[PDB]
């Protein structure tokens, strides 16, 4: 098992993060000086073309050889750690490959990189012209998001269904693996991303006139039925009685944009301050959301750039 | 030996030890299984602030295991 | 003990070694698994609210350990 | 056998001590063995209703070994 | 026994040995525990200030088995 | 073993003391293996249900070595 | 044993030998104890500088511990 | 050689008890290694529904060392 | 102990042993409380250099510890 | 390695104990270094089929504390 | 002088044992602190070389524990 | 004994069982620690398959410990 | 003791027996520093050669632990 090798490999690796002063100087640059500038970074070193499509490319590809490289590094009781993390990445491929099969539209423009499975799991999965066959072809790898696909798909053929009800239950099943593989770190992020989740169902669906229980789901921290069912009615009051949580900052606000950037800033900020609990699957922790966040940074400041679009409009998105 | 008194040669002392082992093993493992009900409080005054309340009985648990054991620890222990 | 520990002999003495071995198992075992149980039923009370009874009822599981243990160790005194 | 120096003697009590052994190391190691499936089982019975029955023909089968050790021991150390 | 001169016992000095494991596994396995809560207790001011008192309460029982452990090995040896 | 209350002597004696300590980290062994397996198995009998026989036959593998430090244990007690 | 000077019984010194066991298997536990919450309590400040106060309140409670340990030991030896 | 210490008196003790523990800890050193092939191998049979051979064999491959420790002081025991 | 360099008492010898392992003990304490909270400490001046001495006056609360074992052995052999 | 007269003796017995120790103690060393390795590494096949030769390679190096521990055991406890 | 031997003694043997916890239990609590310690410097070096110093004052700090051990078991047995 | 001594008996012996505890927990480590990475390093040499030999060279690293410590009991054991 | 050709000798045998403790010990500590090390050596020098150099040097500092555990025990056995 272990993680004694494989966080040895990632402190290495922790050594080529692009450090908050790089997004700083980027600001101030065009498209041109942009360009030479990123191709200093490890992103910089998977490029294939100045335009759009390959920064996207370069940027992807980066991830799938240093971070989603990650669980087959480890086995084991290691193994099931990583591979929670992991596991989201997974289930956006997963949605979209569900998607390519059962609306009949390409396996193209849809979201590929290793994780926990393989390209060729969702190529094999593709290919099969059964819903229960896909299914087990997807249950090779083994883990947690295969359980939570297969009892929702006992239930629904129903593409929009499907999705809501897998991302619920997956949830959930994480939450209970994750709470018996122990250590403090990963017990508060946890508590955070899934009370940033139901925060967030609860913006996505609102007003849609449904159940406000069903967008809390256990492993809070503050947060209850309550306090969704005002949201749902459009009454933001709720958020100026949510401090003692890290979501203090999201008092006195009302826009959806300024309440979901404040989410993902704060899931940011626990995961950075996990390296002071390094052991384990903390520092990975730490890690991933550093290289996902990254990613993104460069993706708005390429954007940015290329159409010359305002820069307070990014300046602001692109710090926490 | 006795469990009050200094009566006693080498025979009844060695009774002593050999009943000492139960209250030794027994303690060990009470202290591990608590540590592990103490860290899924956590949740348990995370997510509801009633199911706090559930947390404190568990952690009782344990211990009832020992102090019995050591009941008939210091009973047979005592004996004439 | 055997039938003493203050008039007791060297005989009895082995069967205080044997007796420690005994609780110390019961103890040890049936705490740390029930601790386990009691962990990771926070969870299973709370995403499972209805069926809250089926964790407790898990948590009884290795309570017939502790109680084997004791039997082994009131068994073993008053023996040769 | 017993335990003895002056009860008797030197042969007998080096047997005494050798069988305690075997109890000792055993139990150490079925005592870890339940909570490792208990802990398991939980989310089995979370997921499908029908599964309960399968955790408890786990949790059962590390049990067998130590008790089978414990009654060789038994009719071993209950004689002279 | 005493550190001044008002006890003897050739008993006793094996109740020494024998109580040497209880309070010191006691005091190992009550400190196992006390650490789940209290890094438990960094995440209980993280989550909310107000139930401070939860961890507090939890934290509290732990100590019992050390306390009771102290107890026991005076009533065994130094009573008198 | 074979003998141990059947026959006396320190010859005896000796014999259960060195082979003692193999059964008993063999039954040690056996309990964690046997064990891990299992909680690992609780996910393959609750994923794949028509694959469930082969975690089973999977899981009868450590008791082996159980009765391999037992036969040991037996035939060198009482002499060969 | 006894505080002042070495030990120059053999009842002296097996006291000794096993008192030791108590202040030994307390040392290990204060160590323990500290470690998790210790590396948790940097963390405490990292977060929150206002409750770095909050952390080392924890970490003080182990060092009762050791205390608890000594003075059992303290008293016991003196005398037989 | 055997174990004995009447068949060779002091002399004879010394072998008797050192080769125990050449198996014991052979027993400790496979007994562990099983559970983490045992734990890894529940994977394998999950992804390969037909590579059931071959958890089976890498399994096989820690008993070997049991069988290594175990014959070595059976033979020499043997010896007369 | 107190005397001994070249030779002493068999009696010397045990109060040796016993008060040798409170010290011993309170070293591997200290590592212990050392391996988690120095770690930890990497992380911060890796972060922020400046903020070297938080760490250090958390760990400087384990060094205590290995000053406690020290007067325990200091006290028990004998008084200055 | 050999039963006999001449691969046999009293005086045999004395280097069969250290000799005997070598291998046990190297199979100790050997189950728990080979076990993770082995465990991933067969793993490693069922996955991908092209790491077959390279896990039987590096599966040797841990074997490799074993087959020393032997050629030591063998050669001394030969005959002559 | 302190800790020497020419002629050894029987007293030496049990001097011998006491003075062997103390390095043997330091230098373990030693080798796990540093191993921590050893694996976060690698992210000391690797995100900046103005920390790169601070990497090294940690990896020297857990060695004072073994230092100490040294001292206490060469002072005990060298001080009449 | 072995063959380059020439020195037995109980003398010789007592030395041999005594001296094999250290290589026996030599091995511990060093069995510990080798498995772990080597699990992680499976992994390695699938990456690298030009510098699949730094991987192996690893490996050989905790050997070096459990090698030298036969040796120095070599010595000890015999020397003539 | 003696190192000088031989080392034979009842109460020789009894210092050998209280040293390899001592070694056992700080061997075991070397095993899981020197090992983990090593490893993550071979990670920095594959990504970057500009830390190759550290990964060598933290790979000797874990070798000092081993031979201060064989020095003690030298010293005590007659001298180097």
């Amino acid at each position: 098992d272990d993680f004694a090798y494989l966080n040895a490999r990632v402190r290495v690796r922790r050594g080529t993060l692009l450090k908050e002063s790089f997004f700083q100087e980027a600001l101030d640059l065009s498209f041109a000086d942009f360009l030479r500038l990123l191709s200093e970074t490890v992103y910089g070193g998977e490029l294939a073309g100045q335009g759009l499509p390959d920064v996207d490319r370069a940027v992807l590809r980066t991830q799938a050889k240093l971070v989603g490289d990650l669980p087959r590094l480890v086995t084991g009781e290691a193994r099931e750690a990583v591979r929670l993390l992991l596991l989201r990445n997974d289930l956006h491929n997963l949605q979209a490959l569900l998607r390519a099969k059962a609306t009949g539209r390409p396996f193209e423009e849809v979201l590929l990189l290793p994780g926990t499975l393989r390209e060729e799991v969702w190529r094999q999965a593709y290919e099969a012209q059964d819903p229960a066959g896909m299914a087990q072809v997807l249950a090779v790898p083994g883990h947690p998001l295969a359980r939570a696909l297969r009892a929702v798909l006992r239930e629904t053929q129903d593409l929009a269904r499907v999705e809501a009800l897998l991302a619920k239950r997956f949830f959930e099943d994480v939450a209970k693996a994750a709470k018996g593989l122990d250590q403090p770190a990963l017990r508060d992020y946890l508590a955070l991303e899934v009370d940033a989740e139901n925060l967030r169902t609860a913006f996505k669906l609102q007003g849609s006139g449904l159940a406000p229980d069903a967008f809390f789901l256990k492993g809070g921290r503050f947060v209850d039925r309550v306090r969704f069912a005002r949201l749902m009615e459009g009454d933001y009051a709720v958020l100026d009685e949510l401090s003692g949580t890290p979501f203090s900052g999201l008092s006195g606000v009302r826009d959806l944009k300024a309440l979901e950037r404040g989410l993902r800033c704060v899931l940011l900020k626990e995961a950075k301050k996990g390296v002071q609990d390094p052991l384990g699957v903390g520092l990975v922790l730490a890690y991933v959301k550093e290289r996902e966040w990254e990613a993104v940074r460069l993706r708005l400041l390429a954007r940015r750039a290329y159409f010359g679009l305002p820069r307070a409009q990014v300046e602001e998105e692109v710090v926490c | 030996a006795e469990e009050a008194a200094a009566s006693g040669g080498l025979d009844r002392g060695l009774i002593a030890v050999g009943m000492g082992l139960a209250v030794g093993l027994a303690a060990l493992g009470t202290g591990v299984a608590q540590a592990r009900i103490g860290a899924a409080g956590v949740g348990a005054i995370a997510e509801d602030r009633s199911n706090f309340g559930t947390a404190l009985i568990f952690l009782l648990l344990p211990e009832t295991l020992v102090i019995f054991g050591l009941l008939i620890a210091f009973i047979l222990n005592g004996r004439l």
